[PDB]
């Protein structure tokens, strides 16, 4: 058994990692006070929750997990909320003050002060595991923590760790649900020093979960909580082979390996369903073929593009619930005649299926209903690039009059780090254009 | 108060919607880089569909479907009749075509030589040509595809209708064009009005070399031509004289021996890539204006010969058109505080 | 634990800095006497950041009164919430500064200033984590104006890296006192320029037009246009008073406000202003027409003659926060040609559930605009009116000064005017 | 349309299916990068204290 640390920057990432590890806890069956009855070892065992549970002598299941923030207003919830046994004490890190949406304050001002502090921590967690297999960083590209400091920590993690992997989940900037200007900037300057320390990153739009939540789950205006449980969601499914019995995933090396063929195209393009809301008294139970079919929507993507008109490199269908191979395949069929699915010459037309039989777990109260049969389409569409292109325009529109460049070069970047990182961009954007067109 | 802007000015047909839009005092146009717009008539080439549908607030229209270069180019034409399985290689009313890369450059240049072999064999008429979308006509297959190696880009050689329906007096070739609209539920609406941009020039089977009896253009009818404008005013014979004269000289009528065959062909091409270009459940929506080329031939059977995703419009027929583009497409999806001038192609989505 | 030390100098300042923490200390429900009496937790939840609390439960407001005449503080402390204020945080002199600028900044008030700042040096040793600073004042006189802009460049000196913020009250010969108005705020634009990160703009001519023309006051008194300025006040600094999805500090606000150092004078806005069809409910979009209105509008600037860099509505009171969306981006997508293009999404919204007190509702508004450079026109032009005949200048001259310096302060400001104008084309 | 590599257990299966076939900087660099900004930002503050000092 192979441990994997999850860790969790800024307000963004630390918000997120509330509703994954109250996630995970319903679903191994974990309680607040970190007891775990169905557990028979009592104080350790190398079972698959173990990759994400720690144990103590007195049967308590410890998350391995980290959460930092320059800021201690939202940490300070986790240290008095349901789950605050869960944690102890090391494990949450705050500063006093925030970077003020500016990369280069949680990069550069405030990171310097702070960095040694958090690798000591997770020196703490890593001399518990016996086989480190990498690190799951959660963390939104707008905020000032969670790009400045985020990519200050890869570049560390990636020398004091160098043949471990690293996983991102990382929140695209949306206007409906963010009161930051900057973020653009923020967003390309922590791209571009964190891409060549990442194996694989899953973006998740918050312009994609705000309209699901409205759309599906009638929710007019929906808070972070909202937001939030949804994401943990499609967190679950993407983690679930690390935590449960498998062969497809079953460790983060296995996410190159089966979803990035080329490094620095390591986006891939998530797709779940079904999402339906709570509210509903009774629905119509969708079967294997329409979830699957529903994949290929662009209402369910993470990250709002057109897949019909990208080259598809790999393709990963993780299912939980009342599904056999034999319903997986034949709605594959069905798709194919009907749906647009252009691979790349040089990758296999394929698609690698996982299966878990426990259906998707729902938080008592939470806005999501009960059902039968989910899935998640893990995508490496070269569509993505979408996102990448209306960003960089963001960025292209403000940095042409410098405005707020002041704040950076004020806090001891230089001015040139802006034309790097977007000159950085402009190369991935034809690297995906090389590939799809 | 809808708000639009304009990318590409040198539309003829969006510069009079765009004139209308502002005539109805209740559409604003902006600058052509402010992203908060209603409405996009986007440029032809590049068009960044991938930034629409991301402004809160606002339901955005583009003028464009995204992937209908499929179809509005020579090559990919070819190349979507003969895969697609609803066109199959075996479509009956698009002529026998080939994917011709030239040598300095997948390709079908054995393929074209053996069906080139088998009608020089078999005494059929063995007249093709040769054209791309940045022409020449031959009886030897030699002089096709060494003209193709002296270009550096794609290009494509098809059957030439031999046996093209001449109109008299004068025994001169021509073509028709028919406009069609598909709005953002992905209606087929065909344009009540064509046109018939005929040859000035009396069509001759016997020499290749002087392209001015063989091309319809009307730029070319209207350089190389020495008889522009003598039986119809601009080489363009509307759908009221021609329909009389089907009716003097063959005893019938453009809606039984073109117009069914015209309708089954535009429906064919659109339903085939609904699937592939449909904006039905996109962030944005997508409207276009298509411009289709047919010939006739002597058995008045219909041939598809290309398809122009932004084309022009006869200038008697600017004003009618346009304001149709305002009512089905653009009001349809921003309403204002007949007879419908289309002819709706129902089909099964 | 966000503390914001908040500083109150000259006749102007102290009275408006009065009435500022008389509204606010009914919002938090703190009485003359500083004892707590609300009935919402969210009344305390950010109550330290600008008030400190004492033994027995008691909250003392982190102000300090600046003046170099006893006078108006005198009223302050015979005033309805004077006993709450700390007793040690009154500083002042006897020789007054006879709304001279050069008496504020280098003679009186530089006599003063040391002992100003060891008050505080107090507050800030007392405070968890200080945010910055806050600053109440006028410009056209002496004390606020001269002595302010001295105490806020010492402070940055001794706060390099605190956020500075000021509440300036800009003259208007409308609403004047001395004819030497324009040459005080002429020398105060400059320090703000360059020493503080936001300055509400507050234009006297704009309260007197609201109070005069919208809200129907035959003969408006300082004490009314005050009644504004509170008002105003109390909406500003909501996002760091209560609690929200908001957040918010001053430096976040500072960042995303203010694109270029020196373009950052701010112009505010209340909604609504209603005269005593009083008891009517007014609707979301009434609140956003109105909010966005120059009448309602505190700078004395028509937004249409520039363009917006950036704008923040905060809006209070439980609504339709959906409805809200709705119509901020309805005046977006109806007036996109006065938002410069250039800077992606420059308006945002917050939401805060306790309105003001006695309202159901009510917006304030916070913008960027270039048309902002109208208001330093007309002082430019006032103050070269005079300066070009030498009018007045014994005064200051009297008091050390030379004509250079006014020379220099005269092309500081045309200046920003030029960078003003740039960036509206 | 070919099921390849089959692994079944207690709590689900995986398999892979084919359609078709095919056709850093040390922690030296580091601390350098962050000293060399907090530099940037000592010298940027000394002129402003150099201006407060005039
Ligand atoms: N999905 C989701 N997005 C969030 C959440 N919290 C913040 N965001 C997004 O993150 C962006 C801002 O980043 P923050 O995480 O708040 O910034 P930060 O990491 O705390 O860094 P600071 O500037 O120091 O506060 C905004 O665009 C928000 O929409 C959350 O809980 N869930
Ligand atoms: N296979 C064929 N048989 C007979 N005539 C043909 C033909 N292919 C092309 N033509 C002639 O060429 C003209 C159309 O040329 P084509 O459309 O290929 O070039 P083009 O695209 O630059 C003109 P447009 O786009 O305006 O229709 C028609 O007038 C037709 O008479
Ligand atoms: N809004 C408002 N403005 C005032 C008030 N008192 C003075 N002013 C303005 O402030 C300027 C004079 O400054 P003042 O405060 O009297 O000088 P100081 O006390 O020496 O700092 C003039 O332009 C006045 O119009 C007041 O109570 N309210
Ligand atoms: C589901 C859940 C649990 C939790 F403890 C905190 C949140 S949050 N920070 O996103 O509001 C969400
Ligand atoms: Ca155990
Ligand atoms: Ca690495
Ligand atoms: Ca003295
Ligand atoms: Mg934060
Ligand atoms: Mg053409
Ligand atoms: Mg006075």
């Amino acid at each position: 058994m192979r441990e994997c640390i999850s860790i969790h920057v800024g307000q963004a990432g630390v918000q997120i990692g509330n509703a994954c590890w109250e996630l995970y806890c319903l679903e191994h069956g974990i309680q607040p006070d970190g007891q775990m009855p169905s557990d028979k070892t009592i104080g350790g065992g190398d079972d698959s929750f173990n990759t994400f549970f720690s144990e103590t002598g007195a049967g308590k299941h410890v998350p391995r997990a980290v959460f930092v923030d320059l800021e201690p207003t939202v940490i300070d919830e986790v240290r008095t909320g349901t789950y605050r046994q869960l944690f102890h004490p090391e494990q949450l890190i705050t500063g006093k003050e925030d970077a003020a949406n500016n990369y280069a304050r949680g990069h550069y001002t405030i990171g310097k002060e702070i960095i040694d502090l958090v690798l000591d921590r997770i020196r703490k967690l890593a001399d518990q595991c016996t086989g480190l297999q990498g690190f799951l960083v959660f963390h939104s590209f707008g905020g000032g923590t969670g790009s400045g400091f985020t990519s200050l920590l890869m570049e560390r993690l990636s020398v004091d760790y160098g043949k471990k992997s690293k996983l991102e989940f990382s929140i695209y900037p949306a206007p409906q649900v963010s009161t930051a200007v900057v973020e653009p900037y923020n967003s390309i300057l922590t791209t571009h020093t964190t891409l060549e320390h990442s194996d694989c990153a899953f973006m998740v739009d918050n312009e994609a979960i705000y309209d699901i939540c409205r759309r599906n789950l009638d929710i007019e205006r929906p808070t972070y909580t909202n937001l939030n449980r949804l994401i943990s969601q499609i967190v679950s499914s993407i983690t679930a082979s690390l935590r449960f019995d498998g062969a497809l995933n079953v460790d983060l090396t296995e996410f190159q390996t089966n979803l990035v063929p080329y490094p620095r195209i390591h986006f891939p393009l998530a797709t779940y369903a079904p999402v339906i809301s709570a509210e509903k008294a009774y629905h119509e139970q969708l079967s294997v073929a329409e979830i699957t079919n529903a994949c290929f929507e662009p209402a369910n993507q993470m990250v709002k593009c057109d897949p019909r008109h990208g080259k598809y490199m790999a393709c990963c269908l993780l299912y939980r619930g009342d599904v056999v191979p034999k319903d997986v395949n034949a709605a594959i069929a069905t798709i194919k005649t009907k749906r647009s699915i252009q691979f790349v010459d040089w990758c296999p037309t394929g698609f690698k299926v996982g299966i878990n039989y426990q259906p998707p777990t729902v938080v008592p109260g939470g806005d999501l209903a009960k059902v039968q049969r989910a899935v998640c389409m893990l995508s490496n569409t070269t569509a993505i690039a979408e996102a990448w292109a209306r960003l960089d325009h963001k960025f292209d529109l403000m940095y042409a009059k410098r405005a707020f460049v002041h704040w950076y070069v004020g806090e001891g970047m230089e001015e040139g780090e802006f034309s790097e990182a977007r000159e950085d961009m402009a190369a991935l954007e034809k690297d995906y254009e090389e590939v799809g067109v | 108060m809808y708000t639009f802007v304009v990318r590409d000015e040198n539309s003829s047909v969006y510069a009079e919607v765009s004139r209308l839009l502002l005539a109805t005092g209740q559409w604003k146009r902006l600058r052509k880089d402010n992203p908060r717009f209603n409405l996009m008539l986007g440029e032809r080439n590049r068009l960044p569909f991938g930034r629409l549908g991301h402004e809160p607030g606002l339901v955005q229209l583009v003028n464009y479907y995204r992937g209908a270069d499929k179809l509005c180019r020579k090559a990919s034409l070819v190349k979507l009749i003969k895969t697609s399985p609803e066109l199959s290689e075996s479509c009956t009313w698009f002529p026998e075509s080939y994917v011709i890369y030239p040598t300095n450059l997948t390709d079908e240049r054995e393929v074209f030589l053996a069906a080139y072999n088998r009608r020089r064999e078999g005494r059929e008429g063995n007249v093709w040509i040769a054209k791309s979308s940045a022409i020449l006509i031959s009886s030897e297959a030699s002089e096709l595809l060494d003209f193709i190696d002296e270009q550096g880009q794609v290009h494509v050689i098809q059957k030439y209708l031999e046996k093209p329906l001449l109109l008299e007096p004068g025994h001169r070739k021509f073509d028709i064009r028919s406009w069609v609209l598909v709005d953002h539920l992905y209606n087929i609406y065909l344009y009540r009005e064509g046109v018939l941009r005929t040859s000035s020039e009396p069509y001759n089977s016997a020499n290749f070399q002087d392209k001015t009896c063989h091309l319809t253009n009307h730029c070319i009818q209207k350089e190389y031509s020495k008889n522009y404008g003598r039986y119809e005013e601009g080489n363009e014979m509307f759908f009221e004289e021609f329909n009389q004269y089907l009716m003097d000289a063959l005893n019938t009528t453009l809606e039984n021996s073109i117009l069914l065959q015209i309708k089954h062909i535009i429906r064919s091409c659109l339903m085939c890539i609904e699937p592939a270009i449909s904006t039905k459940h996109l962030h944005y929506q997508s409207f276009q204006l298509f411009g289709f080329d047919f010939m006739v031939d002597e058995e008045l059977k219909v041939w598809l010969i290309e398809v122009n995703g932004a084309p022009a419009c006869a200038q008697k027929l600017y004003a009618e058109l346009c304001q149709g583009i305002v009512d089905v497409a653009i009001s349809s999806v921003f309403p204002l505080a007949p007879t419908s001038i289309f002819i709706k192609l129902h089909h099964h989505h | 634990m966000r503390e914001i030390v908040h500083i109150q100098a000259g006749q102007c300042g102290n009275q408006i800095g009065a009435k500022f923490w008389e509204v606010i200390s009914d919002e938090h429900g703190i009485d003359p006497t500083g004892s707590y009496h609300g009935d919402s937790d969210l009344q305390l939840e950010r109550i330290n950041v600008y008030y400190n609390e004492a033994t027995g439960n008691k909250y003392v407001p982190r102000a300090i009164l600046v003046d170099l005449e006893p006078g108006t503080m005198d009223s302050v402390r015979s005033g309805p919430f004077g006993q709450i204020f700390r007793p040690d945080n009154f500083v002042f002199g006897q020789s007054g500064a006879g709304n001279n600028w050069a008496k504020g900044h280098y003679t009186e008030g530089a006599e003063l200033v040391d002992s100003v700042l060891d008050v505080v040096r107090k507050e800030s040793e007392s405070c968890d984590c200080l945010q910055g600073f806050q600053l109440t004042h006028s410009l056209g006189g002496g004390t606020g104006s001269g002595m302010g802009t001295l105490l806020i460049s010492k402070i940055r000196e001794e706060y390099p890296d605190r956020i500075m913020n000021t509440f300036s009250v800009m003259p208007s010969p409308k609403v004047s006192d001395t004819v030497v108005e324009p040459y005080n705020a002429t020398l105060s634009v400059h320090q703000l320029v360059e020493n503080t990160d936001e300055t509400y703009c507050i234009d006297n001519e704009a309260l007197y037009d609201i109070c005069f023309r919208t809200l129907k006051l035959t003969t408006p008194t300082y004490g009314d246009l005050n009644h504004l300025v509170s008002a105003t006040m109390s909406g500003v600094t909501t996002c760091l008073r209560f609690p929200g999805q908001l957040n918010a500090d001053l430096r976040k606000l500072a960042v995303n406000m203010v694109p270029f150092p020196r373009l950052h004078f701010f112009m505010p806005g209340f909604a609504p202003l209603t005269s005593r069809q009083q008891y009517r409910a007014l609707t979301v979009p009434e609140l956003t027409q109105q909010m966005f209105d120059s009448k309602n509008m505190m700078a004395a600037c028509d937004p249409r003659h520039g363009r917006y860099l950036t704008v923040a509505a905060i809006f209070r009171g439980r609504m339709s926060m959906k409805e809200v969306d709705e119509q901020m981006l309805n005046v977006q997508n109806k007036n996109s040609s006065y938002f410069v293009e250039w800077i992606p999404n420059n308006v945002k919204t917050a939401v805060c559930d306790i309105p003001p007190r006695g309202l159901k509702m009510s917006a304030t508004f916070i913008g960027n605009s270039t048309a902002i450079q109208e208001l330093f026109k007309r002082i430019s032009e006032q103050f070269t009116a005079m300066f070009r005949r030498k009018a007045f200048l014994h005064w200051y001259t009297g008091e050390g000064m030379d004509e250079m310096e006014f020379t220099e302060a005269e092309s500081n400001m045309n200046d920003l005017v030029s960078e003003y104008q740039q960036y509206q084309d | 349309m070919e099921v390849i590599e089959l692994n079944k257990c207690t709590s689900g299966q995986s398999f892979e299916v084919i359609l078709k076939p095919p056709s850093d900087p040390s922690l030296e660099e580091i601390q350098k990068k962050l000293e060399a900004a907090e530099e940037r930002r000592k010298y940027q503050e000394a002129e402003l204290l150099k201006h407060l000092a005039e």
